[PDB]
């Protein structure tokens, strides 16, 4: 049960929200700038075995995911896009454990 | 370019690979945890002397890591945190960001008062990527000056100190610039000190769980204060 596709990433106090290229597979998120760099090194991961996704209660679009101090926090582009990413990390880190 | 840059850069690099790594685990004991605030202490013996290295770790709202290591180096504003230091000068300038500092402890009676002599160095380590957090820390370790050399008063401690400081940020609210309940200080503090003396093993412990604690509580919360209702010096 792997997914990927554009999502909107906090990245740095510089640039902020930016969009980019995700990839859920192998327990874990990866993401990269585009689609066409996935086969050019991984930008960031993060494995979901002890992961908590949180979505935003007032950003509809956001959803966060960390894994003790480290944090990701996606936009996707609506929240009907948000729960289908949400129920897809959370189905694929429960057949992975 | 001074004598020491080599030195510097050994130390520096020797921190940023081995001292932000989280808890030899076991090997490191729980001494004090208080909120976000964790001293970690480790007995270790070696070339016929027995030591305490020493690490904390804490997480600092409404500073950055800029922020916190600038307090943490400012000589200017020692006297408004620090408790310990009896006196102290600069003995050299090497450069914007080095120094070379020469202090005297308060007595911890009954033991010898102690000074110490080292180069204190502020530097910035670059992020390599985005996802890579801006890191700042401030090494302070022992040197040797013909300026400040061996007295028979106090007993020359030999240090190697360290804070590593990170700053996690938080989206904050719609498309609204960055303010300080969106940024987090991630603090890592090690000191490896070598008493110098002979002074028992329970009176130095129980001090260092008592002064290490009380340090970090005071110092954060002073670099909390400074930095109230100022812009953010990321």
């Amino acid at each position: 049960v792997e997914r990927c596709g554009v999502l909107s990433k906090w990245t740095n106090y510089i640039h902020g929200w930016q969009d980019r290229w995700v990839v859920l597979k192998n327990n874990a998120l990866s993401y990269y700038k585009s689609e066409d760099e996935t086969e050019y090194g991984c930008r960031g991961s993060i494995c979901l075995s002890k992961a908590v996704i949180t979505p935003h209660d007032f950003d509809e679009c956001r959803f966060d995911i960390s894994v003790n101090d480290s944090v990701w926090y996606l936009r996707a582009q609506d929240p009907d896009h948000r729960q289908q990413w949400i129920d897809a990390i959370e189905q694929h880190k429960t057949e992975s454990g | 370019t001074h004598r020491f840059v080599q030195k510097v850069e050994e130390m520096v690099q020797n921190h940023m690979t081995y001292s932000l790594q989280d808890v030899g685990d076991a090997n490191w004991q729980l001494v004090v945890e208080e909120g976000e605030m964790k001293v970690y202490r480790r007995e270790v013996e070696e070339n016929g002397i027995v030591l305490d290295p020493l690490k904390a770790t804490h997480a600092v709202k409404g500073v950055t890591g800029h922020e916190v290591c600038n307090y943490f180096w400012n000589v200017d504003v020692r006297n408004d945190w620090e408790t310990t230091i009896e006196n102290f000068h600069v003995v050299e300038t090497l450069a914007d960001n080095a120094i070379i500092i020469y202090q005297t402890h308060k007595r911890v009676w009954p033991a010898s008062q102690r000074d110490v002599l080292y180069l204190s160095v502020i530097r910035k380590i670059p992020a390599l990527t985005e996802n890579d957090p801006e890191t700042w820390i401030v090494c302070n370790f022992s040197v040797d000056h013909d300026s400040a050399p061996l007295n028979n008063r106090c007993v020359r401690a030999k240090i190697n100190v360290a804070m590593i400081c990170q700053t996690l940020v938080s989206p904050p609210e719609g498309n609204q610039e960055i303010s300080r309940d969106n940024i987090l200080c991630k603090i890592t503090y090690v000191a490896n000190v070598n008493p110098g003396g002979w002074a028992p093993a329970s009176v130095l412990r129980a001090v260092a769980k008592r002064e290490y604690p009380k340090f970090l509580k005071r110092f954060t919360s002073y670099v909390q204060e400074k930095t109230a209702g100022k812009p953010i010096l990321f």
